[PDB]
């Protein structure tokens, strides 16, 4: 226990103190977790069990009565503590929380759960993180270590040097609670183990183009990051990659009640360089410009100013030039100006002309374009019938369309490009072999008013979750094809796939929205309509909404892995058309400015080339979760959890419903779940017999006897050559009956 | 609590919560359904428009009134009728609210009998209680005795009230009202 420098307390209590902790009276009858009104579920004490009257005497002196169709039995004090929670002898909801619980109290962060690695991140300095325990590990294995991620870090590195394949970690919890320090000290252990500087130098550019403020959080991310981290041959540090997936487009243009669109607006919004604002001609008043507006103007979030010279450093000392961050700049307030203009309907007819052209003269002059062009081309577009060009016909609805979609299409382009500047920053010329990337995603985020934006968060989780689901089951079919002892071969991921065939499936959500937004005269509630006509009741998990304490409104109600989810309609279609224009993009093609190459190209023989008018956000956003999906199905996964213990950065004390909320919007108890149907309690014959030979005092035979002399059933145990399985009764049994031997 | 007070008559649905001054809700009581096939797929068009929906759609729905003369001939669109009442202009549960009904003098016994089924089984109601439309006249018009006229869509009808005492065998009904004025007036 001295291997562990001085971190070895915080990392694993030792045995010692774990037996002189043991020692405590625990009533296994009267004991039992009970259901609370200030929290879910309190430690409490039942006087008896009056028929359907008990009485539970908790630590603050209460005295409630709860009915005895909600209590369940209290983990055993030879159990509490359990690295892992998958070996919990009795597996409930609110068990887990008060072992975490426990576990941060007594200052223990990493708690193996199973497959997971779950992280409640702690407020001060430990020496938990010094280098000595990095060296140090090297030569232990998993099954025996106590639970960290540098544990998990080896597992992947050298699962990839044995089966030559790429590895994946899922670095799973809310922006600002320590995903990112989180992440450092992994490629930190990475180079130990054999450029993070410059991943964090090059941070800032992406923490500003692609996170914004939610209500949850004040720095929430919107894209999903993911760093891949190569290797060579010989398995030292080659080179790392970063791609950029499901970047939100939408908050480009609208934003909701209580939130802002992206930091960069506000940043530039910053007065401290007066030279963007007067060569960008950007008014100082944040309530002047229409994209922006509409959202939370400003927040106590950051020093948004000394933000922005932060972010400007980091482009100053990153390979691009001055240039190129003017260009940038002056891009970004283009898309600012785009909000303003002005179209009216024609004199007798039912064509859109411009009656505001200032705005669209700065536009065109920031752009390289010219502006009367600009404006041609957003009322007349000419599209392609056979050998001739024909012109369109736009009203005031399809103009504005098309300049909401042009706007997001040049932002996420600039944002894209970005990246790849960046990459190319990184870039390192040693070869690049297998690479093991670490992820970076938004949450199972819920809500009061959830909307198309969380229904797409929520369908990415879905995909995900379900995706573990399968690795998961996979992971104990070769437990059990190891153990010689295979049974129930129905796989644990289509009971999540079913939801999953409600958003993507043809006459799903996303194809009856798009089919919506094709229509001539569609509304909302038409589409409320058509979703209730098409699923109501022929469906399994979708269902009508609920209002519960005067919430705002709910139209209807799917149910997820993590609860049931009530979204709004209200705004759908306006928000979903994605109509890109051609001659516009044309003019950008042929500007005087770095926009050609964000627009170099962009939208016989068997063509499935959708027209411009039939894009929609859900589809575009389908296919990168397709392409996703894709690139993480090749390697080999790896999870981690990261939980705030509190919203107050003051440690120790913890907040239950926020443990509860990040538990089920994470999936740990979906998994501990999967674990329940089969037999999670797997323990060996030989510590079975040292603790549970005093019954029957005297390796199969023996082994039979004590069992047929305890009066447990057949179908409850599980009769393994190496480990013999057993469920929370036969554990809870087997407790009993050593407690009335002894 | 509160009750539903749901004048039905024939030709205006009205209907409200007791203790108003005024009917929340009025509208017409017709069911159409259209005449013709429809071509454009993904209208999703439903197949009977109920009430006020129905007026606008008048040009290609054909319409009927569930009610002739007082009495109820289409019990499936009276339900309707109900449900529309109840549910999309009001926007109350029937669960939790007494409703009270109204019915014209001398009217069949199974009309009214089997409007109380429907209020208790199809709708759940926890109370209800049928009255007679000229009573109710008079209680409105503030007074204890007179006889009321009260003409309304389907029926006509005298009831001579004294101090509160209906005299029940000067009770007067007659068919003609507005929608035979309708007729006449086409
Ligand atoms: N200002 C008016 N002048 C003449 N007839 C009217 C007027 N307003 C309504 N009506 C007639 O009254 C009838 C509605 O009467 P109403 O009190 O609603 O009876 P019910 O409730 O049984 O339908 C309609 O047929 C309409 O033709």
């Amino acid at each position: 226990m001295a291997v562990f420098g001085a971190a070895a307390p915080y990392l694993r209590k030792s045995e010692k103190e774990r037996l002189e902790a043991q020692t405590r009276p625990f009533d296994l009858k009267k004991d039992v977790f009970v259901p609370d009104d200030k929290q879910e579920f309190v430690k409490a004490k039942i006087v008896s069990r009056e028929g359907g009257k008990v009485t539970a005497e908790t630590e603050y002196g209460k005295t409630v009565t709860v009915k005895e169709d909600q209590v369940m039995q209290q983990n055993p004090p030879k159990f509490d503590k359990i690295e892992d929670m998958a070996m919990l002898t009795f597996l409930h909801e609110p068990a887990v929380l008060y072992n975490l619980k426990d576990r941060y109290g007594s200052w223990m962060i990493y708690t193996y759960s199973g497959l997971f690695c779950v992280t409640v991140n702690p407020y001060k300095w430990l020496p938990v993180y010094t280098p000595e325990v990095v060296a140090a590990y090297r030569g232990k294995k998993r099954s025996e270590a106590p639970p960290h991620i540098f544990s998990i870090s080896d597992n992947a590195y050298q699962y990839m040097l044995t089966d030559r394949e790429n590895q994946s970690i899922l670095i799973t919890g809310e922006s600002g609670a320590g995903k990112t320090v989180n992440t450092k000290r992994v490629i930190q252990y990475f180079a130990v183990i054999a450029l993070e500087d410059q991943i964090i130098q090059a941070n800032p550019a992406l923490e500003a183009f692609g996170n914004a403020k939610t209500v949850r959080n004040d720095n929430s991310s919107r894209f999903g990051k993911f760093i891949r981290i190569h290797f060579g041959a010989t398995g030292k540090l080659a080179s790392a990659d970063i791609e950029t997936y499901l970047l939100e487009k939408s908050r480009v243009i609208f934003q909701l009640k209580a939130e802002r669109d992206y930091h960069i607006f506000y940043q530039i919004l910053s007065n401290k360089k007066p030279e963007l604002l007067d060569m960008l001609l950007i008014t100082n008043n944040p309530y002047d410009y229409a994209f922006i507006s509409q959202g939370e103007t400003t927040v106590a979030s950051i020093d948004d100013a000394e933000e922005l010279m932060a972010t400007d450093n980091a482009f100053d000392v990153l390979g691009f030039t001055s240039e190129e961050k003017n260009s940038m700049y002056k891009l970004t307030g283009a898309i600012m100006h785009f909000g303003n203009m002005k179209f009216k309907l024609k004199q007798r007819e039912e064509q859109a002309e411009p009656d505001g052209t200032e705005e669209a003269d700065k536009s065109a002059y920031l752009m390289g374009l010219n502006s009367a062009d600009l404006l041609k081309g957003l009322c007349h577009p000419r599209v392609k019938v056979g050998n001739e060009y024909v012109t369109k016909g736009q009203n005031v609805q399809q103009v504005i369309y098309a300049t909401g979609a042009l706007a997001k299409a040049v932002y996420e382009r600039m944002f894209n490009w970005m990246v790849t500047r960046i990459n190319a920053t990184l870039e390192t010329k040693q070869p690049r072999q297998y690479f093991i990337g670490v992820l970076d995603i938004a949450g199972f985020e819920i809500f009061d008013f959830n909307s198309f934006e969380q229904l797409c968060i929520n369908f990415t989780n879905e995909k995900l979750q379900q995706f573990f689901n399968h690795h998961m089951f996979v992971l104990e079919q070769e437990e059990y094809k190891k153990e010689g002892i295979e049974w129930t071969f129905i796989d644990f991921g289509m009971d999540l796939q079913a939801c999953i065939d409600l958003i993507e499936k043809p006459m799903g959500i996303m194809s009856i929205l798009e089919e919506e937004c094709m229509f001539p005269k569609a509304t909302d509630m038409t589409f409320k309509a058509k979703l209730f006509d098409n699923h109501l009741g022929k469906s399994a998990n979708f269902q009508k909404p609920r209002n519960i304490k005067g919430k705002p409104e709910a139209h209807f109600s799917l149910i997820h892995y993590a609860g049931i989810v009530d979204y709004n309609i209200i705004g759908w279609l306006q928000k979903n058309k994605d109509p890109l224009n051609e001659t516009v993009v044309g003019l950008y093609q042929k500007s005087s400015l770095k926009l050609l190459s964000t627009l170099f190209a962009n939208y016989g023989k068997g063509k499935a080339k959708k027209g411009s008018s039939f894009q929609t956000v859900s589809a575009l956003h389908r296919e990168n979760l397709n392409k996703l999906m894709t690139n993480l199905r090749s390697t080999h996964p790896h999870f981690v959890r990261c939980i705030i213990p509190n919203e107050t950065k003051s440690p120790g004390v913890m907040d239950n419903p926020l443990v509860m909320h990040q538990l089920r919007c994470n999936g740990v108890l979906e998994g501990i779940r999967i674990c329940r149907k089969g037999f999670p309690n797997r323990i060996l014959y030989g510590d079975f017999r040292q603790r549970y030979r005093i019954l029957n005092p005297a390796s199969r035979k023996g082994a039979e006897k004590l069992l047929s002399s305890l009066d447990i059933d057949h179908n409850q145990y599980k009769f393994g050559h190496t480990k013999v399985f057993f469920k929370a009764g036969l554990l809870g049994l087997l407790e009993e009956m050593r407690d009335e031997r002894l | 609590t509160t009750a539903l007070v749901c004048d039905n008559g024939s030709g205006l649905v009205k209907a409200g919560f007791a203790g108003d001054d005024a009917p929340r809700a009025v509208f017409p009581s017709i069911v159409g359904r259209p005449r013709h096939q429809g071509v454009m797929v993904g209208m999703g068009q439903k197949d009977s428009y109920v009430g006020d929906e129905a007026q606008s759609k008048r040009g290609i729905l054909t319409l009927k009134y569930p009610i002739e003369h007082g009495i109820i001939t289409n019990w499936d669109d009276m339900e309707k009728i109900w449900h529309h009442t109840f549910y999309n202009e009001l926007r109350v549960a029937p669960e939790e609210h007494p409703t009270l009904l109204t019915e014209a003098p001398l009217n069949p016994k199974a009309n009214r009998e089997k409007m109380t089924q429907i209020m208790f089984e199809t709708f759940n109601v926890p109370a209800m209680y049928v009255a007679i439309q000229a009573v109710l006249s008079l209680y409105a018009s503030g007074r204890t005795t007179g006889i009321v006229l009260d003409s309304g869509d389907g029926v006509t009808h005298n009831v001579p009230i004294y101090e509160g005492y209906a005299l029940p065998h000067a009770i007067m009904r007659l068919d003609l009202a507005g929608r035979d004025l309708t007729d006449y007036l086409m």
